[PDB]
């Protein structure tokens, strides 16, 4: 896969 | 980006990543233009073809990034689509002619050390800088190397050369229109450095000798990329009347 | 706009990145 770093707010 | 190398923390702050919901991945490059207008590629966001059409609400847009994958917080911003414009004579079935758009976001982002829009050229930085050979940057998070059918860690930089028109006119069986420009080495020099796929809708900059500061002359709509030619870029001054359009009917 | 196209961390600080020049360089010519 290629997973991004969680995030947002 | 081929052959470029790591972007130095804020060499590009107008870099924008367009973000794609879900499945979540890097969709294309993009400028911050303003503290709520966006500047991309139209064929990121539509292309019929392949049934291509992202709504608002499919995208993201992350302002202030150099990682590719880590949420840079208390660095990157996040913000919501209000609104998209695609260039009303955007030709995806012919040749990418006007391959441009305008992104408004819901609410404006605050400029930082990794945050600051771009400048826009006028008749004459476009007259002056706007000859072959003279040299204007690319960045994007695209492809490193040919697709093999890979992805950088962070910001990739390079630059490269315009080229003349007649040149670039004979390099392609593409009707290349008067609202693009092409950029790029020639490939028996050897000196490779190009935009893949992943780059579109990202910046070709330039710096004045005039004031100092930095303006993008060009949207990557088709780089020579990750390809086994020339990249074509969009002509921005060409279509500066259009984008103040937007701006100025759209826009508080 | 009106402060566009100058880099906090480089225009601002009176610093350059490490490869403008070669811009430059193109638009006179550098030997
Ligand atoms: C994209 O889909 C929207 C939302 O469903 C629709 O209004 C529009 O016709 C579509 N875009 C085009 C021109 O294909």
């Amino acid at each position: 896969n290629d997973k991004y770093e969680p995030f947002w707010e | 980006i081929v052959e470029g190398s790591d972007a130095e923390i804020g060499m590009s702050p107008w870099q924008v990543m367009l973000f794609r919901k879900s499945p979540q991945e890097l969709l294309c490059g993009a400028s911050l233009i303003s503290d709520r207008w966006v500047l991309t590629a139209a064929h990121c966001l539509l292309y019929p073809p392949w049934d291509k059409n992202f709504t608002e609400n499919d995208l993201l847009v992350r302002i202030g990034k150099h990682s590719r994958t880590r949420y840079e917080r208390n660095i990157e911003k996040i913000s919501m689509l209000e609104k998209i414009y695609i260039h009303p004579r955007y030709n995806w079935r012919e040749n990418l002619d006007r391959d441009i758009a305008l992104m408004k976001l819901k609410k404006p982002v605050a400029f930082s050390d990794y945050i600051h829009p771009v400048c826009l050229p006028d008749r004459e930085t476009a007259a002056s800088l706007l000859q072959a050979g003279y040299k204007g940057r690319v960045t994007g998070w695209g492809n490193l190397k040919e697709t093999w059918t890979g992805q950088p860690s962070v910001l990739q930089v390079v630059n490269l050369p315009i080229v003349e028109r007649p040149v670039c006119k004979d390099s392609t069986r593409i009707r290349i229109t008067d609202n693009m420009f092409c950029a790029g080495y020639k490939p028996d020099e050897g000196k490779r450095g190009d935009a893949c796929e992943g780059d579109s809708g990202g910046p070709f900059v330039m710096k004045s000798p005039f004031n100092n500061r930095w303006y993008q002359m060009g949207i990557v709509s088709a780089g020579a990329g990750c390809d086994r030619k020339y990249g074509f870029y969009t002509h921005v001054f060409r279509l500066k009347k259009w984008i103040q359009k937007v701006i100025d009917q759209f826009g508080e | 706009e009106a402060d566009c196209g100058l880099r906090p961390l480089f225009e601002k600080k009176s610093l350059e990145d490490k490869t403008e020049r070669e811009l430059l360089e193109s638009y006179i010519d550098g030997r």
